[PDB]
């Protein structure tokens, strides 16, 4: 229904740990851990990277967590590095059978 | 979620973890014969802290009364107050009381009145092992387990509970539909029926079939539509008892009633309010129905078989 | 996850209709649903719809209004229909697996998106 | 559903959640013997209103026929009157009469002409405890629970229905291929075939 | 075909038998192929989209022996025809005799 | 058969909490032990003396610290239940019945 609201621009120095913390409604992150995220690298296919909140499927860095709070999910970064180098987008599934997404956000090695 | 082995998905934790859940009850058969109503006991909060602090637990008689639910494998307590979330048990039974039937106190009574014959017959496997939902009541002692790290950093609930299951109802092990002769009781009073009454309690889960049942709100659709079928749920309970009646005299000589007197003062006064009139019981009515010729009855074709 | 295919009119005009198809490839629907999400410059990502095996639709409540879908199962693929296409239209739009199920009977698992699709520029 | 347990299912259709089900039915014997055909008890549509209203229920006696089915485990009664939806049981009962002996009404007649000799042996057990889909005639009491929120706000269904299952057929716990011998009714008719007839009523399940 | 072996009129062919079953279906299935006899339109109401078409509805289970027993055994005893149930009292006439035995908890 | 029961910190709610609810297991257990005796006598002979010194030396003391004060046994006492009319007692009349 509405577009998730984010911290559009994030950074840090290499090995820092960064949270990407991202803000909703009850009806979308609140009541429902429907919470995904994506990792786009530059005119790529959206890569999966949490799902269900805190699920990681195969293949992605095992430095990648997720979490949850209030209305606010989260998708925590350790040891920040090259590979992390990429846009950030959440979703939600909303209980009225509808998708959601943020605005995006960046990362940046200082 | 359960915890009989791992499964593919578990619960993500949350503020309402609940699921629409049913289970198959114990299995029972019973039929207590007296002239007083019959004594059950179950679990009830006991003699009067902080909020959400475990109830005083007591063991409570009390006569048994026609609609009463009968212990179903999840114990008999008085759920209504002993649970207070008003989801721990399935929805029969999540606001009343599981009684059961306290032969101990019945059969150990002074004079018997209570129990002439009784009969029973129970089973149950368990079918699933769950788990519990809510915040801990008592911590597991750190001294029964090493500490884990990460993911098992938190325990997971330890409030397991079974759900009962009663296997097979098989026309073998039936109990009624067989006259039962009452020619010995165990206790003192040997079949005498005191103040002109009985009570025949009687549980039998082995006919608990419930019946679906559709209804249309139209019949102008000719594709099928959730929308249009109402559902319901009927039970149907069909009983039919048959007595043999013999009858006794009793000579009253000064000794024969003080005795009488010191056992139940009532019988002299009717000799010449109702007590029990605070309990609810299927009244049966037999004044109208006594005949003397009873080889014309089933049972009384079978009691002079056998005398 | 299944492996994905983009191709539709790329090049468009103002007031033209957009027609969009996706094949399936390595796999089958299966009682997944397949969504389309669109990323236009200076946006985010913006959902469209969904539509699975046997003909159920949902759309977004705003863009409903000019979507449309449909799905054949005989050569793998479904299609996207969108009228009255505008500048803002132009977006990079994607493919989509939606692994959604049902658990319990009271809530879902599995309501991420997969199997992203490179993804195909289309412009107004 | 498959209320049993927390399962794995497609995204709902919403409508028409229908699924290609099949079970094993309760186990059944019965050999009834006299000079007048049996009686059989079933519920039926009984005396009388918006439309969808549960229907009331009434225990009708009717003699028995060649060809009448028998009690499945999904209780004995009118299924074409009282299931307007046609899909609630399997597909033999579904527009039939399910109908059990009525053994009291049978022994309780004055001459005993209906029934001198029976044998009966039934068992069964739930196999799976399923869930209907429908709208709900008769709402849950607001005292059973408290009202959730989110993905529990609105109650699943609660009409519960078993499947049955006969469990093993034994050659030990057979009635048939042997000889049972009518030297004493229960009853005052003594075996006489009045109007040179009889009328063996047999039920067997076991070989199905 | 015990029946017709019984009734014989002389009861040469079954001086004594004995005979022990059981089972119970494990699992139940579907058929594949294409429906013979189309189910009747008045047993059921017509649905729509994904249920526009039936399904199979030839279904059939598998068996299943169940638990064999050391005290159900039939064989390792000795049995006596002290009086055959038909009119042949064990006369092998002929010369011949006919064992036919069937063992399912060996296999 | 553990009971599981729990006590609601507060009532004022209307909504379902898993906080808001604390659970607990609990057991009990219900015995009721009869007994019927006998009593007996024994000829203090100088054979039988040697021989129940020989099987247990307490006896003969006894019959002028505990032993076993090292164990943790639900203790029973019945000095002053003992009752000579058996039909009285369930037990007492299958006792009388058996004989």
């Amino acid at each position: 229904q509405s577009a998730l609201t984010q911290p559009a621009s994030v950074s840090g120095s290499p090995g820092q740990s960064i949270t990407i913390s991202c803000t909703g409604t009850s009806n979308d992150v609140g009541d429902y851990d429907y919470v995904s995220w994506y990792q786009l690298h530059p005119g790529k296919a959206p890569k999966l990277l949490i799902f269900d909140v805190s699920r990681r499927p195969s293949g992605v860095s095992d430095r990648f967590s997720g979490s949850k709070s209030g209305d606010t999910a989260s998708l925590t970064i350790s040891g920040l590095q090259a590979e992390d180098e990429a846009d950030y987008y959440c979703s939600s599934y909303t209980g009225s059978s509808t998708y959601v997404f943020g605005t995006g956000t960046k990362v940046s090695v200082l | 979620d359960d915890t009989e082995n791992a499964s593919a998905y578990a619960a993500n934790a949350g503020v309402d973890n609940r699921e629409c859940i049913s289970m198959d009850y114990k299995q029972t058969q019973l039929c207590l014969i007296g002239c007083k109503p019959p004594i059950g006991e179950h679990w009830g909060k006991g003699s009067p802290v902080q909020p959400g602090d475990c109830p005083p637990l007591e063991l409570i008689n009390t006569v048994i009364q026609d609609g009463d639910m009968v212990d179903t494998g999840f114990g008999a307590m008085d759920f209504t107050t002993l649970q207070a979330n008003k989801s721990e048990v399935p929805l029969d039974i999540c606001t009343s009381i599981c009684k059961y039937p306290d032969y101990i106190k019945m059969v150990s009574e002074p004079y018997g009145d209570s129990l002439f014959f009784y009969l029973r017959r129970e089973q149950m496997f368990v079918r699933h092992l769950f788990n519990r939902a809510g915040t801990v009541g008592e911590n597991v002692p750190d001294d029964l387990y090493i500490k884990g790290s990460g993911s098992t950093a938190n325990l997971a609930s330890s409030n397991y509970f079974p759900t009962p299951s009663g296997s097979m109802v098989t026309s073998d092990a039936q109990i009624f539909n067989k006259p039962y002769w009452l020619q010995r009781a165990q206790g003192h009073n040997n079949g005498i029926c005191w103040g002109n009454q009985l009570f025949v309690t009687v549980v039998d889960t082995t006919r608990s079939t419930n019946m679906s049942l559709c209804a249309a709100i139209s019949t102008s659709e000719t594709t099928y539509k959730n929308t249009n079928f109402k559902e319901y749920l009927r039970h149907g309970e069909e009983y039919d008892l048959q007595f043999i009646f013999q009858l006794c005299k009793i000579t009253l000589t000064a000794d024969v009633m003080t005795y009488i007197h010191s056992m139940n003062s009532t019988i002299l006064e009717d000799w010449n309010e109702d007590p029990l009139k605070k309990y609810t019981f299927w009244e049966v009515n037999l004044k109208e129905k006594f005949s003397a010729d009873l080889d014309q009855f089933p049972l009384g074709r079978k009691f002079l078989l056998q005398l | 996850q299944v492996q994905l295919q983009q191709w539709g009119a790329g090049l468009l005009k103002p007031s033209e209709t957009l027609s969009l198809t996706c094949a399936v490839n390595g796999g089958s629907f299966s009682i997944y649903y397949w969504s389309w999400i669109r990323q236009p410059p200076g946006k985010g990502l913006d959902w469209i719809g969904e539509i699975n095996q046997s003909g159920s639709t949902n759309y977004n409540p705003s863009l409903k209004s000019r979507v449309t879908m449909s799905v054949d199962t005989s050569k793998s693929q479904f299609s996207l229909r969108m009228t009255s296409v505008t500048a803002a239209d132009t977006a990079i739009y994607y493919c989509a697996r939606a692994p959604r199920i049902r658990w319990g009977s009271y809530r879902l698992k599995q309501t991420n998106f997969d199997s992203w699709g490179q993804g195909t520029l289309v412009t107004v």
